[PDB]
């Protein structure tokens, strides 16, 4: 996206156009959140053994 | 669909591009707005 701040895209683009760029940031934050939970489940399995 | 609402009005060619969801204009602010969840069609004809 052009800007990484969620308050900026609400203050710039049209409300049809701003829903594309906000949903690129929410999808990018959930893939980083899915990266974090997958690593902490495997490190919980390595600390279990 | 269930029902249709036909609104009869005359709009000059400066403001005909501002009939769309989420626009800003003279008629598109203080007269007739289209929300983002609005679904429909726009039919125009030259009355000159």
């Amino acid at each position: 996206a052009i800007s990484s701040v969620l308050n900026d895209i609400f203050s710039r683009l049209d409300p049809p156009e701003a829903e594309v760029q906000i949903d690129r940031l929410i999808t990018g934050r959930l893939q980083s959140l899915q990266t974090y939970v997958t690593q902490q489940l495997i490190r919980a399995a390595e600390i279990r053994a | 669909f269930t029902n249709v609402y036909a609104d009869s009005f005359v709009i000059r060619g400066d403001e005909v591009r501002q009939i769309a969801p989420g626009q800003t204009g003279n008629i598109a602010d203080y007269n007739y707005k289209l929300p983002d969840d609005f679904t429909g069609c726009v039919i125009a004809w030259n009355s000159n």
